[PDB]
């Protein structure tokens, strides 16, 4: 998770480490990119399922409120 | 020495770990006087090599501190 978020300094450290490991091959370097960081499926599905429960039980609260209108209409 | 654009997508992680897809648009150009050195150190195709590193790293950096 922090490999995602703190990727700024993760990339900085990886840059330093590869610069120190790669200076031995008679080549000169200027810049290096770390672009992507992905995970298989479950993180996004779980996030969206949590939002599913959030808005779905908001819908349940509105079913509940129509049940209130029911109390009275049916009174 | 004319100008040239670039774009960089990033699957960054917002503070709450929401993996947010965010793309950044970045322009550039090479300085006239120091075109010699920019060519010694990289070559003819200098920009393609350098453009996206800083951008992706910094989209991650910024969005990590900021919520979805």
């Amino acid at each position: 998770s922090q490999l995602i978020t703190q990727r700024a300094q993760v990339s900085l450290l990886i840059r330093r480490e590869l610069t120190e490991r790669a200076k031995d091959f008679s080549l000169i370097l200027d810049d290096v990119a770390i672009t992507e960081l992905s995970f298989s499926r479950e993180y996004t599905a779980a996030v969206e399922a949590k939002q599913v429960a959030q808005q779905e039980a908001q819908r349940a609260q509105f079913l509940v409120e129509k049940a209130k209108q029911e109390q009275r209409q049916k009174i | 020495c004319r100008s040239r654009p670039r774009n960089v997508p990033v699957i960054t992680g917002s503070k709450d770990l929401q993996n947010v897809n965010i793309t950044l648009r970045i322009l550039f150009r090479p300085v006239a006087s120091q075109l010699p050195r920019i060519f010694t150190s990289i070559g003819e195709d200098y920009d393609e090599r350098v453009l996206p590193s800083i951008t992706t790293e910094i989209l991650k950096s910024v969005v990590a501190r900021f919520d979805a």
